[PDB]
RNA sequence: GUUAAUGUAGCUUAAUCAAAGCAAGGCACUGAAAAUGCCUAGAUGAGCCUCAGCUCCAUAAACACCA
């Protein structure tokens, strides 16, 4: 029984912005802020504000407000960046900045002679090569861009075997540091997608079990 | 899961009042930090990441 | 020449035989600035309906925390089972790869990591100007 | 009594003991102690996430060697006033570091543990998982002015 | 000279080596529960109870009495869970419990106790007072 | 005039009594027993009992503790026991529930501090 | 489609008083843990049968099949 070895990469980019807060979480945040304010001693700002108010009241019958007004005006003038970058486009899904609130994975499209599969980034290696060097070479030459990826461990993340004569595929997970993708208008189509998109797209049973070792968050 | 260890407070008896100040570094991103002197916006600058030539070029551009 | 070296070595040995106490942490010690404001604090007088709402909120939060902890441990156990199955499969396949994989890479020692932010980074953002200085204390 | 069958029934010193270089063998890669550092500007966030990681280690049966705090590193913010040629203080930011020390850890469990930590990592906090070295050990200690002057005059 | 133990030693099950990875209790009351559980077991060495009259230890007492009433275990459990759920569904009970101001129908509780489990407590009190030993022996 | 079991002195709790009150506060139920010197269980009231379970909510809390205390007090009065000894740990004596249990026993009529033996 | 076996909560009780004990989480307290107090949710897999039996689903290890 001939045996085939095969490697694949689970290349994961972490989110850049935090998820929206559950209303229960917001309620607890407000309650914690309230109790922290109550059990706080005094802050210097409120101390001087109260002192100035009292001395002005006593001197009238015989500032901190300006500072907070200036701070509020500066805050109003300053404009922050848009947290949402996908609800305005709704047409570009391959962008690296597609989703910022969740962790994403990259899937590439390839059409083989006999099989039309929804495969992850994948490669082969000679017996003289190691799994980590194989993964590094795969990410270096398949993506065709100068990107930095951080590897967590040498232990395999997922394993899948299929008999036609049998083949084994090892999925190894890796984390993004910075991605500078060149030649974005190429025919090769790669997209950044979430776990829901994996569940929607991944038709084969072997590739539909990646969510078992991919965290939901 | 980023909001797992965020819903907390200061667990001491004698402590000053701290406010959710929005701080920005040289990236455009914002971070919420508990801090006295409740100024809504704080911006942290940079003057040492560049070299002498880059600093001179920035001064000329200014 | 030799006497000075002998005295220097004796002083070095005496200094080495001394203690190695750590720097006291300013966080755990309350500064004396907070001893002049405790006597003026007014009470809060928490009322009954607000007490009811706070108690119910804490109970709901405790239940939610238990549920999310159960989910997170379930995720860890699923990941551990997947990793164990993969390792056993690879051990059954070939032992040399198992031996070369059950070790640690030399590039994991300086692992640096940063969490997310409240807003995404703003492109073409430039700080006006500003220098820095160290105002931390010293201890001998 | 020594000759009775019940001798040694009251022995208890073998149940309690009261009086690290990495261990690598190729397959049981149980390396030495590790230090996880959280760098933050938020007291509450840093302490909360240190508590969370300590509880996670306790549940995962990772022997926590120590859990301490690095002395505060305070930085002064000086901004350049408009029209230039003037530097004025804006505010002061205090940086805090919380350290948790773990004893033993395998490769697969390390990968899972790092995955969990970086998935649960909160805002504005820097994670640093390193080896426990002599420099790290001496960082949380007093200065040695006399010793360094003696070394300088010796050399 | 040495003599082999006449049975299992008390602390010979747990492993002496690798104590750090072995779970430990940190609670004096927990240790107290463990110790009182151990003290009731029939050890092979001389014990306090043997000398101070455990009354021949276990005794197969002859039961001369009415059979216990026959009840449906499944139906009883279903009704008890239903009652517990309907009680817990209330909110005034929750408010009373949290405010620590809630009274008890003592007469009722005594009624159900005497109905369901009073006979056994009465029998053990008769055992303690020695009625059976002097009436039937 | 019965012979109290003076003795141990080096272990806890003291076994010099005739009837001892023992309160077991598990994570789900609260039980209260009175035991003789020989260890036999004399009168017990537990929140596991259906009679208290059906009339009581949250069988672990302080109201449950006072409930079982009052039930054991009336049961002891029925059984003819007026004096017991209670030996709690220092942290247990400061607890809110067991102080209420002691107060419930006192107001129910059963008194602690078993009387001294005549010609001890 | 086969067997040696089971669905008591994460683990073991019990199934004539009663589904229990240990686990697991939030708040108060300390630098963190730990202890204590106040607490929070928990199960006899499901359908009929007489008052232990037949099926479906699920887990666990092997045999045919698709990969
Ligand atoms: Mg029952």
């Amino acid at each position: 029984s001939p045996w085939r070895l095969l490697g694949a990469l689970c290349l994961q980019r972490p989110p850049l912005v935090t998820k929206p807060l559950t209303p229960l979480q917001e309620e607890m945040a407000d309650l914690l802020q309230q109790i922290e304010i109550e059990r706080s001693l005094y802050s210097d700002h409120e101390l001087r504000a109260l002192d100035e108010a009292q001395q002005l009241a006593k001197k009238k019958s015989d500032l901190a407000q300006d500072l907070e007004d200036m701070w509020e005006q500066k805050f109003l003038h300053f404009k922050l960046g848009a947290r949402l970058t996908e609800a305005d486009k709704k047409d570009d899904r391959t962008s690296l900045h597609r989703k910022l609130d969740r962790n994403l994975i990259l899937l590439v499209r390839e059409k083989l002679g006999d099989q039309d599969i929804w495969m992850l980034p994948q490669s082969d290696w000679q017996p003289g090569e190691t799994l980590r060097q194989t993964a590094e070479r795969t990410l270096a030459t398949l993506s065709e861009n100068n990107m930095e990826a951080k590897f967590l461990g040498n232990a395999p993340c997922g394993h899948y075997k299929f008999k036609f004569l049998g083949a084994k595929v090892f999925f190894f997970k890796a984390l993004l540091l910075t991605g500078d993708f060149s030649q974005a208008g190429k025919k090769g189509h790669h997209v950044w997608v979430s776990k829901e998109e994996l569940g929607d797209y991944l038709k084969p049973k072997y590739l539909a079990q990646v969510r078992r070792f991919l965290l939901d968050l | 899961d980023c909001n797992r260890a965020l819903l907390t407070r200061l667990h001491r008896q004698t402590y000053a009042r701290l406010y959710p100040v929005l701080l920005v570094k040289q990236d455009g991103s914002t971070i919420h930090i508990r801090y006295r002197e409740p100024r809504r916006m704080l911006t942290m600058p940079v003057d040492l990441d560049s070299l002498s030539p880059e600093e001179r070029r920035a001064r000329f551009r200014k | 020449d030799q006497a000075a070296k002998d005295r220097l070595k004796k002083r070095i040995r005496r200094l080495e035989k001394a203690s190695q106490e750590l720097i006291p942490i300013e966080d755990f010690i309350t500064p004396v600035k907070f001893l002049n404001k405790e006597r003026q604090r007014p009470p809060v007088e928490l009322p009954f309906e607000e007490s009811e709402r706070r108690a119910l909120l804490l109970k709901r939060w405790s239940l939610y925390k238990q549920r999310e902890h159960e989910m997170e441990r379930s995720a860890i156990r699923s990941l551990l089972e997947a990793q164990e199955e993969a390792l056993q499969e690879l051990r059954l396949s070939s032992p040399e790869l198992h031996a070369e994989a059950t070790k640690r890479d030399p590039s994991l020692f300086p692992f640096e990591r940063q969490g997310p932010d409240y807003t995404p980074p703003i492109s073409d953002y430039q700080p006006p100007e500003g220098r820095y200085q160290d105002i931390t204390k010293v201890y001998t | 009594y020594r000759s009775k069958p019940t001798h040694g029934i009251g022995r208890y010193k073998h149940l309690v003991k009261a009086q690290v270089r990495p261990i690598n063998l190729g397959t049981d890669y149980e390396y030495g102690v590790l230090n996880i550092h959280l760098i933050a500007y938020d007291m509450a966030l840093a302490e909360s996430y240190a508590q969370y990681v300590h509880n996670l280690c306790n549940h995962l049966a990772i022997k926590v060697e120590e859990s301490y705090a690095m002395p505060t590193k305070t930085m002064e913010v000086l901004q350049l006033q408009e029209q230039g040629s003037k530097m004025f203080l804006d505010a002061v930011l205090t940086t805090h570091e919380r350290v948790v020390q773990i004893s033993g850890l395998s490769a697969t469990f390390a990968e899972i543990f790092l995955e969990i930590i970086h998935s649960n990592l909160p805002e504005g906090v820097k994670l640093s998982v390193r080896e426990h070295t002599e420099e790290d050990f001496k960082g949380r200690f007093k200065a040695r002015p006399e010793l360094e002057e003696l070394l300088a005059k010796l050399n | 000279r040495r003599a082999a133990p006449l049975g299992p030693m008390p602390n010979e099950d747990i492993d002496v080596s690798d104590l750090e990875r072995l779970k430990k209790y940190r609670s004096f009351d927990r240790y107290r529960r463990r110790a009182e559980q151990e003290a009731r077991k029939p050890h092979w060495w001389r014990t306090y109870r043997e000398h101070f009259g455990e009354e021949s230890g276990p005794k197969d007492r002859v039961d001369i009495g009415l059979p216990p009433p026959k009840v449906s275990r499944t139906q009883q459990l279903l009704e008890r869970k239903q009652a517990l759920r309907e009680l817990r569904a209330n909110v005034e009970e929750e408010r009373a419990a949290r405010l620590q101001t809630a009274r008890i129908p003592l007469e009722a509780v005594r009624a159900e106790w005497e109905r369901t489990c009073g006979p056994y407590h009465k029998q053990r009190l008769a055992e303690y007072c020695g009625l059976y030993r002097d009436l039937f022996h | 005039v019965a012979r109290k079991e003076r003795g141990w002195g080096t272990v806890w709790p003291s076994r010099e009594f005739w009837h001892r009150l023992r309160v077991i506060r598990t994570q789900h139920h609260i039980e209260a027993l009175v035991e003789h010197r020989n260890g036999q269980v004399v009168v017990s009231a537990s929140t596991r009992e259906w009679a208290i379970k059906k009339h009581l909510y949250s069988t672990r809390n302080v109201v449950a503790c006072e409930s079982v205390g009052r039930v054991l007090a009336e049961r002891c009065l029925e059984a003819g026991i007026n004096f017991m000894v209670y030996h709690p740990t220092p942290w247990e004596a400061a607890s809110d529930s067991i102080k209420r249990l002691q107060h419930a026993m006192t107001e129910g009529g059963v008194v602690l501090r078993e009387p001294r033996r005549i010609y001890e």
